[PDB]
RNA sequence: GUCGGCUCAUCACAUCCUGGGGCUGAAGCCGGUCCCAAGGGUAUGGCUGUUCGCCAUUUAAAGUGGUACGCGAGCUGGGUUUAGAACGUCGUGAGACAGUUCGGUCCCUAUCUGCCGUGGACGUUUGAGAUUUGAGAGGGGCUGCUCCUAGUACGAGAGGACCGGAGUGGACGAACCUCUGGUGUUCCGGUUGUCACGCCAGUGGCAUUGCCGGGUAGCUAUGUUCGGAAAAGAUAACCGCUGAAAGCAUCUAAGCGGGAAACUUGCCUCAAGAUGAGAUCUCACUGGGAACUUGAUUCCCCUGAAGGGCCGUCGAAGACUACGACGUUGAUAGGCUGGGUGUGUAAGCGUUGUGAGGCGUUGAGCUAACCAGUACUAAUUGCCCGUGAGGCUUGACCA
RNA sequence: UUGUCGGGUAAGUUCCGACCUGCACGAAUGGCGUAACGAUGGCGGCGCUGUCUCCACCCGAGACUCAGUGAAAUUGAAAU
RNA sequence: GGUGGUCGGGUAGAGAAUACCAAGGCGCUUGAGAGAACUCGGGUGAAGGAACUAGGCAAAAUGGCACCGUAACUUCGGGA
RNA sequence: ACCCACUCCCGUUGAAAAGGUAGGGGAUGACUUGUGGAUCGGAGUGAAAGGCUAAUCAAGCUCGGAGAUAGCUGGUUCUCC
RNA sequence: GGGGAGUGAAAUAGAACCUGAAACCGUAUGCGUACAAGCAGUGGGAGCCUACUUGUUAGGUGACUGCGUACCUUUUGUAUA
């Protein structure tokens, strides 16, 4: 697992910001509409994290159109353009998946400040 | 299967497993040489071998931790008195494992433990 | 489910061509001179020329 | 005419367009001709190879002598390849040059042994009831043949037993990425056994 | 992943409101369908006034499910729950609003009318 | 031991789909019928004990039979034949109905054959460590839709191809765990009641792991990858070429073809107990004496190789085995050190408050099975088996 | 005879409502109703779920191996 | 397995239920391993949610107190 | 608590000649229960199942008539002509 | 529980004691037996072993081979599954 490490921190190049569960985060996804390249943002509560090297995701949670997404970002995939934290949530969980038998004012997460 | 799998069942549930082997390190400070089963021996050691190494820095928190995984004042007192300084600069290997004959009313597979600088 | 016909001695000492007893691994102390199980403590109680058990 | 490798665990490519590509990684260390079988001397066409390292205390006398033939070190195992018309000579190195990326090749490996299966794991046999009065025969097989005739179980009757930790082919699996530097070979999908099982790859067979 | 007796909400406005697969299309021995698969569906609730009856026998396409779909990169969307659009027998839709976000993979010939009436594609 | 169901099947072909064809009241698309073909495939529900059937909705298709109307020492017990009770009916009655109805104990630890796995013994002619050929056997063999060809052929229009090519699916199967998840009573945390550790604090026991929230490795499907093929040969029906017997005709008599998921291969796995016990590379052993019932004999001493095993540390190998690795000339296991991962900011102290609590130290503390180093502990050059040049006959080289 | 019609279901030999052609109901072997009650029969629904699609992982107890003790039914003989 | 009566502490609790303990009494007269199939008894379970089956059998679920609120029908009590 | 025994599973050479685990019903009454007593073999007792009357019930057990009877089944033993 | 010693005519008459059968279970020796299909024998028959009578012998075993589906009962009829 030293020869496989080496292969998977070649492709690790991307530098991602530190973002924890809990945050409002806003992922821009390259989507390929045929011919033209756009970023298509997918702004939500990470819910779950899971840190495994290049093999690293995240799961962000909206509510969108009265319907809840739940997308599961590999992090270092070329789709995940970017990352940005717009708020940082005061949670003491590392996985949030109570937060889905909620909605409105009972699902809001402090801030951490 | 148990592919890569650690521990032995023992026959055991897990809380009598974790009883035992407080117990059995307890009285394997205590008394520094003690004789059980082969199974249990090697068992033994990834339980007592870490109390040891946690007992080398001597500090409240150590002591609690130690507390916690023994249960006994005088196995704490002896760990960090006595065990923790004599194995300071030794890196690992604190028990020794020696086989003897079998039991004579089961014939199960006997072991000596005892702690490597003095039994 | 039983036997529809009494086996015979013949069979039945054929099943037992298998049962025959396997020899131990025996080592000599040098130390002492005295025979014990390969890589055990010894009945005296020594191993690999100490003493270990003291008795 | 493959290599001899062993299996280094799995992990993934990504590409630019976004794809994530599960890789099956196989080191590939470059692999010592021991003996080349001609027609006019065995019948027919192969090649003997060895790979890795073996101490000297587990070499036995004939075997050392049959690597000093070569003149190649011990190896861990020795292995043979069908040949057509290929001319090697003992002591040739045979490393993972001879794939080249986007290639199909053949994988064979000793696949993961599970020991002792049930027929539902082994088998794909269906569970009966488990309520609604079955009795003690929840995983059971069920029937294993008619009645008096043919009054017998015939053979090759799927049944319990041994499963996995035998040889595995998986075909036309394609060369992602291949790594002379690193003696590294990256197959797209997964292949038989566990990591560190010696692997054979050869050229796809269809 | 959507079978036999899986109820499903309805995402346009065609007066369904509740529909039951009955038919998972497709297949001898299909088991499931996922988003974009076209499934047989009862009308097990309904608006008054609405297009669809209840107890109406139609063809509907699976656009969103708890289950979700998995992107090339290994990603996977999933939604809070799984919902349908009534098709007719042409395999067009019956309604003429689509509520709740769709997925990418409705962007085929045969449900592009689906993907331009949702509010958001994903 | 009965009907039906469940599980698991196996065979036939009088073939349901797929394959190949002849005739058609075969324009095309779709059909009808017959010949060949058994390789693979060949619904889910509602009702009913039902087999069936009707209905709904699929499918390429939802074949027909044999197998104690296959299968209860494999399961079920709805039906059917016990004892209870009731209705209709019959009988004066006891009762009865092949009418109905509510209820109503399904045993067996496998000896032999058989089958699925897995070993031990011996043999294969000196023994041994490796590699192997393949006689033979088994597995596998399904198929939809869309697009191009081409709105071409065909057709008044409507509709609408063959042949060929590309893609994407369903079912089935194998392997695998990178990913998505599940589990994870061996990790972390929260919390209720109670008991204890002298007490506070902090911890531990017990309550389904007390109840939960997460979760590493492993295992795993619902997750990932791959597969059925192409090709060849010999053929089936069928279509022929040449061609007489029979001046013609004629696929046949001589001769030469084409031709199918069937057969033989090709793919995968097993395979020299293939007693017909095969082949290759390499290694080891190069001493005497005596005797009888003289030679492929026996006995005594010396010798004990190559190698194998016991034993130990173990394993992604495993019921026990076996298999694979290692045994100090050592990373085989455990510990240790570092990391990773998981959990989620420990204890203690300080601070704020009346207090619960908050804040700081602090992403802290702890952390299984993972990764990488490291002889600290445990793997003792101990014993046993295995010998000492491998018969005879014939032939060819050779001396 | 799964009578026919209606309802309920995508689909209902069961169910509920009705008709009357009652094979062969019928008035204290009571007729027809009936609140409450029932470990009573039938049918439908909500919830809930490993009942199922389709089983996976885990925890104990057996099974398996070692040491001690030590049955059973059956059995004409077996080179079965 | 069955066997009449008496006593019956603490914390929580309505309680002689239940949990953990006290006074007291025990660990149930084969053990030791291993951690296959399968059986038994449990824990968790993606998506679906009775499609299972003769039948929701079994399981899952519900569950306490106070307060609000509660239908047809009724024998006026009920139903609740 | 106690009495009971509706369901499933287990168990069926059982721990047990009727049980156990999990659920279930009654639980101030036509209740459960101890001690003592009464009723019995064509007899008793029965909120009635031909139920029960010492693991025995469409007529208990035990001994006697009795070696009942058996047109039925089984068996019937040394040798030769 | 035995091994000697001793007692006794005898101890394998030693107290579970006269004799001490068979089933059944062993140890030793001889021969046969791991390419072979079935009522296990019988007919033929090699080899080996033992003993003297030294091969026209006796005993043991028996490779290989022809033939060959127990017995009782009951039956028209039974290897009868
Ligand atoms: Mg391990
Ligand atoms: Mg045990
Ligand atoms: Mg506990
Ligand atoms: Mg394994
Ligand atoms: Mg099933
Ligand atoms: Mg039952
Ligand atoms: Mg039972
Ligand atoms: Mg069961
Ligand atoms: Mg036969
Ligand atoms: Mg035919
Ligand atoms: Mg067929
Ligand atoms: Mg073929
Ligand atoms: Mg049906
Ligand atoms: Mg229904
Ligand atoms: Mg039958
Ligand atoms: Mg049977
Ligand atoms: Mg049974
Ligand atoms: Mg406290
Ligand atoms: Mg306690
Ligand atoms: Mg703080
Ligand atoms: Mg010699
Ligand atoms: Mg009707
Ligand atoms: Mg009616
Ligand atoms: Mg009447
Ligand atoms: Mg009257
Ligand atoms: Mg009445
Ligand atoms: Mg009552
Ligand atoms: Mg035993
Ligand atoms: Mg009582
Ligand atoms: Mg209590
Ligand atoms: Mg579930
Ligand atoms: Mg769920
Ligand atoms: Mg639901
Ligand atoms: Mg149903
Ligand atoms: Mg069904
Ligand atoms: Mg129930
Ligand atoms: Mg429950
Ligand atoms: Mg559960
Ligand atoms: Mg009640
Ligand atoms: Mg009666
Ligand atoms: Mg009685
Ligand atoms: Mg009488
Ligand atoms: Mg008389
Ligand atoms: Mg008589
Ligand atoms: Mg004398
Ligand atoms: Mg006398
Ligand atoms: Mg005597
Ligand atoms: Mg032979
Ligand atoms: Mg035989
Ligand atoms: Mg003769
Ligand atoms: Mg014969
Ligand atoms: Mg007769
Ligand atoms: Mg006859
Ligand atoms: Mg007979
Ligand atoms: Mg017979």
């Amino acid at each position: 697992n030293k020869i496989i490490q080496q292969i998977e921190a070649e492709q690790m190049n991307k530098e991602i910001p530190a973002f924890a569960p809990g945050d409002t985060v806003i992922v821009q996804v390259k989507v390929k509409e045929g011919d033209r390249q756009r970023l298509q943002a997918f702004e939500g509560v990470v819910i779950a994290k899971r840190n495994r090297g290049l093999n690293s995701a995240f799961t962000v949670r909206k509510i969108s159109n009265g319907v809840g997404v739940e997308r599961t970002f590999q992090t270092y995939s070329p789709i995940v353009d970017s990352l940005s934290v717009k708020r940082r949530g005061d949670v003491r969980k590392a996985k949030l998946y109570y937060l889905r038998a909620l909605s409105g004012k009972a699902a809001r997460i402090k801030e951490k400040l | 299967m148990r592919h890569r799998k650690s521990g032995r069942h023992l026959s055991r549930t897990s809380a009598h497993r974790k009883a035992m082997f407080q117990n059995m390190a307890v009285s394997l400070f205590e008394h520094e040489l003690i004789k059980t089963t082969l199974p249990k021996a090697k068992e033994l050691r990834r339980v007592a071998e870490p109390l040891i190494t946690l007992a080398k820095e001597d500090s409240v928190a150590n002591r609690r931790l130690a507390f916690d995984r023994t249960r006994s004042k005088a196995a704490v007192g002896k760990l960090f008195n006595d065990l923790g300084k004599r194995y300071a600069n030794r890196p690992g290997g604190y028990l020794r494992i020696l086989k003897c004959g079998f039991r004579a009313g089961d014939n199960a597979p006997m072991a000596y433990v005892e702690l490597v600088d003095r039994p | 489910a039983v036997q529809q016909n009494k086996k015979s001695r013949s069979a039945r000492d054929m099943r037992r061509s298998h049962d025959a007893l396997e020899s131990n691994a025996l080592s000599v102390e040098k130390s002492t001179g005295e025979v014990h199980l390969r890589h055990h403590v010894s009945p005296d109680g020594f191993y690999r020329g100490r003493k270990v058990v003291d008795k | 005419i493959g290599v001899v490798g062993r299996k280094c665990g799995m992990t993934r490519i990504f590409t630019e367009e976004g794809v994530s590509i599960p890789v099956t990684v196989i080191e590939v260390e470059p692999n010592r001709v021991t003996q080349f079988k001609t027609e006019e001397t065995d019948g027919y066409r192969a090649v003997q190879v060895t790979a890795g390292e073996r101490r000297a205390s587990r070499v036995t006398k004939a075997q050392a002598g049959h690597f000093a033939k070569a003149n190649v070190a011990a190896g861990r195992g020795v292995w043979e390849f069908r040949l057509g018309e290929e001319q090697y000579a003992a002591g040739d190195q045979i490393t993972v040059d001879l794939f080249q990326a986007g290639q199909m090749v053949d994988v064979t490996g000793e696949s993961k042994g599970k020991g002792f299966a049930g027929t539902i794991k082994r088998w794909n046999f269906r569970g009966q009831d488990n309520t609604h009065g079955n009795s003690v025969s929840h995983r059971v097989p069920g029937s294993i043949g008619q009645c008096q005739t043919p009054g017998r179980v015939f053979k090759g009757k799927k049944m319990s037993g041994h499963l996995g930790a035998e040889r595995v082919t998986v075909q036309s699996l394609e060369i992602v990425r291949v790594d002379a530097e690193r003696n590294l070979l990256l197959v797209k999908g997964a292949v038989p056994g566990a990591t560190g099982g010696d692997v054979i790859v050869r050229p796809a067979a269809k | 992943m959507i079978q036999t007796q899986s109820m499903l909400d309805v995402a346009d406005n065609s007066g369904a409101r509740r529909v039951m697969c009955i038919k998972v299309l497709g297949g001898s021995h299909r088991r499931y369908a996922g988003i974009g698969d076209i499934i047989k569906v009862t009308v097990k609730e309904a608006i008054p006034r609405g297009k669809v009856k209840k107890g109406q026998v139609m063809t509907a396409v699976v656009v969103r499910t708890k289950h979700g779909v998995r992107r090339t990169d290994g990603s996977i969307i999933r939604f809070d729950g799984n919902a349908a659009v009534l098709l007719n027998n042409k395999q067009e839709p019956i309604g003429t609003r689509i509520f709740g976000p769709v997925t990418r993979e409705l962007r085929t010939e045969k449900f592009m009318k689906i993907v331009s009436l949702a509010p958001e594609v994903l």
